[PDB]
């Protein structure tokens, strides 16, 4: 169940950037698919998350209100859209997945089964 | 009636000493929370991880959890565990009741980094016992998570899980899947509350008690016997020596060759360790060196195995390397903890009916004997049943567990559990309690897949368990004065069996039943 | 009483096994959103869009849903199905209760970017069941949306909608509209329970069994028959060969020839197509080829069909195109599924009674022949009734559906459902459930308009339903052992009907009835 | 006690130290029960490439003695036939094997027989062909090096539990329990009722 | 209780005689079951009288 | 019938019997009574009555 | 009577669904009857 | 390889019989008051 990033980069300050993942198989998995990101040296933060029928959807607070997380389940794959980008968010941006999504839990790291390889988004002034 | 501004229990935490009888209750407050995020996981573990082939498992986790007080300091608290011990022969498990009240039902949801935590009215808990004995039976492998000794603290609920049959880390055939949603089961909201009882099938009594006569000192000392026993094979004389038969009786000075009427009990013989570690040799041998068993290509050690006398006299300082329960002291570590960390019981008392767990059972013949031929002699490290054995169990200790259920088998043979006390066909039955799932808003447009987006919860409560246990009192005619627990004399920093400057309850001991004494 | 802080129900999940019945006893937890936000629609379709005259329809989507038990799995666990298949010739339903209980209703609301949800004490569900029939009845079209089969899974409810009579996307005259508001409905807050009972009618009992012999073969072996038949019409000799007539008796060695009392039931021949790719005619012929009625300009594929007999002998690589039944596995994708991703059901047992579904059903003649002309003959691909038939219907599965409401009409021929199951003419009754619409503040000068702002809302609770079966028992003299459906010795990976690793439950393969066997 | 040694850079002196049981080392936790006896029969192969060249099936079987006379333990107790994947292999004297119609009295070959297995109770019960465990022989110290012995037979334990053997359609229902002054779990070894 | 394959009715020989003086034997019951070819196959049953 | 034996009996293409003819079954060492003709109850001038 | 709550299928003992020169538990073509296989008891399981 | 058995406790199967009595022997014991016995029978002989 390999999920796989994509749309890595460099980018000067305030453009728009687009990460994308992809999985292959268990669709009667992969319910939350969502993002985290670890910065050089720093500890790993989760980003974004939404999950199956686009019902539930949740933003990290330095997240909120620059990036949005889109999901196409015919494809089987989720898209997120980066916008107003600040060099802080240099970081490595993991995919995430798992079968569950909750409202308590849903930020913690120890609630997705499945991770990414991660990539390197790079944010100049 | 029952509703959101009424209680439906009492604490009661009490006992009550009447007769033959004391009836123990116990009251605790807990907290449960919802596991695997309300699914049901198939887990496995084998060889390709790098495990040995030893540690292959396959099975099961749940989203439920259980209720267990199979430790004794559920039950007493350690002035009562000194009531019984000093006074009584023996005592054993009548009834019991159980109670489950004031249910709290909690929602927490996460908004940016912030935390809130509110009441759910109209949440329900799911709860049953099962009666029937349906479910594989996890009670009585001594694992953490029993209602907590000292009455104030509060204490989280175990998940439950199993495992059933495995070839390495895959199942077959047999193996066994089961949902327990599929059981009735009785919903409470927080005005509802939960009841039962259950009555414990005959046992014999556990035997608090040592003996105070050893099994081959049951003569008397002033008399000789008028039975005979091959004394010499040689004459004693001069230069010759040759063949003979004589024959002597036993009497007072020869008491290791007199004929007696029993024999003592079986044998499975462990290695000896030193807790002065430079007796000990150097090397890692806890495992190579240990006392197995050896089922179906799987190597399992005997641990503690059948009930041994832990060292002969003055001996101390030795133990069988697996033989004995170990307990912890309190903040001691999981792994690799040091000697100083935790507490060895034992079993020193039963030395008079039971062979000592690192020596041998005896010695028999290996060959015949002739003119030509030497006899030769052969040591005997395991021993099964002969019929003339009489044995003791193994103690109980107040840290320690209660009863186990006996495996359903066409034979088993004196069904006493080896980690001590009371082997039962019908135990009692064990209890699972879980939070009801409920959905977070579901889409708007029909969707056929299963909901997985829910509210988190959790639940709170009181549970209370009331025991009665019947006790056989001590008729002794010993004159002189027996053997007590007591507490220490002298002044120390901290009183035991109480919490410290931080607030925290610790055990300093382990304390077994074996007290008072008997006659062989 | 019932109020806000007690449970108004509990979990009920079994089977009771007792004499020649079965009690099947489901609960699971569902989910109820807003549809249509509060509105009926007018819903069509028509060619204008590019759509053919074929899949044209109009009707209507009410913000009403609805409960759905017709599948098997929402009543029998795979355990027990086997209990059934294995030891039973047949069984039928008797009566049924239904519960709805611990009902939850939530409000949700958007502000900025979050959303929050909270309990809303005081608002009510609706619903009803449509004891006298007067609704289009939606159930017995093999839906999405039943309860699910494994007991810890959360299901959505689907949202109910009907077609009326269309002319291409318009309406006609004679269209009816349906409002579900007027009807009687019971409104319920979260203390509240609703409940009903069903008395099934007399309907036979499903035949779960194969034949062990076939209809041509009901003779006796040894014995020559008292009549004739014409075996010869020319001379066989040396040279001339001119006509004759010649008569024998059938016997042992022409079976094929004997008189008989029996036919095989009836026929619409299907185009059979082959799970080895290459053998296929390369081409699309799925709708092209396919076997189709025609009702009022519209062409209709007949699927499955009547029943038939899914491959002769060794030929299992064989299916009608559109004549058998095929289930999703789980995660199959909705269109263009790959074969490794369904489960092709196979109707292979009444091949003793019925015609194979890709042959023809016999030959007849087509001339009249004499002296100048050659006898002619010509092959029936479709036969309707005729005196002296027998035939089996089709099985029914695990997977599949228990009844379909037989139409009401002047007249019909053997009613029993083509998909399989128990036709009924009066079916358990469609059970309609909606959240009552709460308003938004209004505004403070009258309006006139209807209110269309509202609160988001959703539900959430408990249905159980019970069902009670009539068994029939196996009373066979045969001496052999039978076929029995059984799991697999071998180990794997994972179990059959089980939950995997992530928590999905899922079904290996599907499973019909027919096990045992009779005498034909 | 899960370590006797120091484990360290150069020295590795001796010392103590201890861990609790869990899911990861369920070879090492405590256990209330005990499997049950043992009475070790020799392993024959049914791929004979396999077994050793030498007529075996007296000299090397499983027996017992009783005034002077040698009598194979046959079946003998109840024990596994073979561990996992293990199927080509059955005790040389513990089966139960029955005739094919028309087998010979003398010399059947195996293609003319039925091997029963036991294979069952495997769960509960010790396979006939290995040991049943390992116990101490000596008193280790400083000076001498622990040394362990292998059991190959093992009489009735406190705390033992097994499965009798199975019953077959071919096989017999009862035996007659032997007047005696004493028994040990009378039922029969052949299988059925005592 | 309709237990065996019934082969009467397949108009075989071996009837009482319609002439009430004859003499007639007895005929000989068997009966058929599912085949492939010459080969059974497992649905196929056997009964003993 | 059969010296007392139950005996397996079939027909197949290898003996040259065409794939219409086949069949397996068993012959029984016993018999059985048969009288399903209108002429084993009704004399011909009754059938005339 | 087996009591138990296992959800998935157990193991049966079944007759083979493959075609055959004979038919197990039977007579062949001389009127000799057979048994082809040992069959025991232990089919359902149980919890231990 | 063999190997011979020198002392063998109970097996399920055994039968026996104790040791016999004499005129001039022992008639009872008083059987030890423990857990657990096998076989209560005094190995002088006699009445347990």
């Amino acid at each position: 169940v390999q999920i796989q990033e994509s749309g890595g980069g460099i980018v000067q300050a305030g453009g728009s950037l687009r990460l994308s993942c992809a999985a292959s198989g268990r669709t009667h998995g992969m319910y939350a698919m969502g993002w985290f990101r670890q910065a050089p040296g720093k500890e790993r933060e989760f980003v974004a998350v939404q999950d199956i029928t686009a019902s539930n959807t949740h933003y990290s607070s330095a997240v909120k209100g620059r990036f949005t997380l889109s999901r196409d389940n015919a494809k089987n794959t989720a898209y997120l859209q980066m916008n107003n980008l600040k060099p802080e968010d240099t970081a490595v941006y993991y995919c995430a997945a798992g079968p569950t999504l909750m409202s308590g839990s849903y930020n913690s790291a120890r609630d997705y089964d499945y991770w990414g390889q991660g990539t390197q988004v790079t944010v100049s002034s | 009636a029952d509703g959101v501004g009424s209680s439906s229990g009492n604490w009661h935490c009490d006992s009550t000493w009447l007769g033959d009888r004391v009836i123990t209750t116990s009251t605790r407050t807990w907290a449960l929370p919802t596991y695997n995020n309300h699914l049901y996981k198939q887990i496995s573990n084998g060889t390709s991880g790098g495990a040995t082939n030893d540690n292959t498992y396959f099975g099961y986790s749940t989203p439920w959890g259980y209720f267990d007080f199979n430790r004794f300091h559920c039950h007493f608290s350690p002035r009562d565990w000194q009531r019984l011990i000093n006074n009584n022969w023996g005592f054993r498990p009548k009834r019991l009741s159980f109670k489950l009240f004031n249910i709290q039902v909690k929602e927490v949801t996460q908004n940016e980094g912030t935390k809130t935590i509110a009441n759910n009215l109209t949440s329900t808990i799911q709860v049953f016992t099962d009666s029937e004995y349906q479910l594989p039976y996890v009670l009585g492998s001594a694992h953490q998570g029993c209602l907590p000794p000292f009455p104030a603290d509060v204490f989280m609920i175990p998940q439950y899980g199993y495992l059933t049959l495995n070839n390495g880390s895959q199942a077959v055939g047999r193996s066994s899947f089961y949902c327990l949603e599929y059981f009735p089961s009785q919903m409470l909201r927080t005005g509802n509350n939960f009841q039962f009882t259950y009555t414990f099938e005959d046992v014999p009594f556990h035997s608090s008690y040592a003996h105070s006569q050893s099994l081959d000192r049951l003569m008397n000392p002033l008399i000789d016997q008028y039975l005979y026993y091959l004394s010499r094979t040689q004459t004693t004389g001069g230069t010759a020596n040759t063949q003979t038969l004589g024959f002597s009786q036993g009497g007072p000075n020869t008491m290791a060759n007199q004929a007696k009427n029993w024999l003592p009990g079986p044998c499975y013989r462990q290695q000896r360790v030193s807790t002065t570690t430079g007796q000990n040799n150097n090397s890692n041998f806890a495992w190579t060196a240990g006392t197995k068993y050896h089922l179906n290509g799987r190597n399992s050690l005997a641990n503690p195995g059948i009930a041994m006398a832990t060292h002969k006299d003055d001996e101390e300082r030795f133990f069988p390397s697996n033989g004995i329960l170990i307990f912890g002291k309190q903040n001691a570590a999981r792994d690799n903890a040091d000697y100083s960390d935790v507490m060895l019981t034992s079993e020193e008392e039963i030395k008079t009916t039971n062979p000592v767990a690192t020596e041998e059972y005896g010695i028999v013949a290996d060959n015949l004997q002739q003119q030509n031929t030497a006899p030769q002699i052969g040591t005997v490290n395991s021993q099964g049943a002969l019929p003339g054995m009489v044995w003791q169990n193994r103690d109980v200790y107040l840290q320690g567990p209660i009863w186990a259920k006996i495996p359903h088998t066409d034979g088993n043979f004196h069904p006493s559990p080896l980690m001590g006390g009371f082997g039962l066909k019908h135990p009692p039955p064990q209890i699972l309690i879980k939070n009801t799932p409920v959905p977070a808003d579901p889409p708007t447009t029909f969707n056929q897949s299963k909901l997985n987006s829910f509210i988190t919860q959790y639940s709170t409560g009181q549970v209370s368990v009331e025991i009665e246990w019947e006790l056989q009192k001590e008729n002794s005619k010993r004159w002189n004065p027996e053997i007590q627990y007591t507490s220490n004399y002298y002044k120390s920093t901290s009183v035991d069996f109480a919490v410290n400057t931080e607030g925290v309850y610790s055990e300093p001991r382990p304390i077994g039943t074996r007290y008072l004494t008997r006659n062989l």
